[PDB]
């Protein structure tokens, strides 16, 4: 991974994102969503992640 | 043929008010957007 004082920054772009494989992976100890509740991610489109 | 300002003013006032009414459908009043399909199409029922 990358340090905390120089974090990384990847600019995901035009693609097919499946936040369900993330949301249900049960391997994550913390999964908070703020602007938008998690289950509605696989039904929206943005400009850049 | 070459003065009806009192009749023109009541038309203008009513139109200026009806436009201000519709132009308010695009203010947040302290919310994340002005569209219900953006608070709903991206937010839980709570």
């Amino acid at each position: 991974f990358a340090s905390v004082y120089a974090w990384n920054r990847k600019r995901i772009s035009n693609c097919v994102a499946d936040y369900s494989v993330l949301y249900n992976s049960a391997s994550f100890s913390t999964f908070k969503c703020y602007g938008v509740s998690p289950t509605k991610l696989n039904d929206l489109c943005f400009t850049n992640v | 043929s070459s003065a009806l300002g009192k009749l023109q003013d009541v038309v203008n006032q009513n139109a200026q008010a009806l436009n201000t009414l519709v132009k308010q459908l695009s203010s947040n009043f302290g919310a994340i957007s002005s569209v219900l399909n953006d608070i709903l199409s991206r937010l839980d029922p709570p």
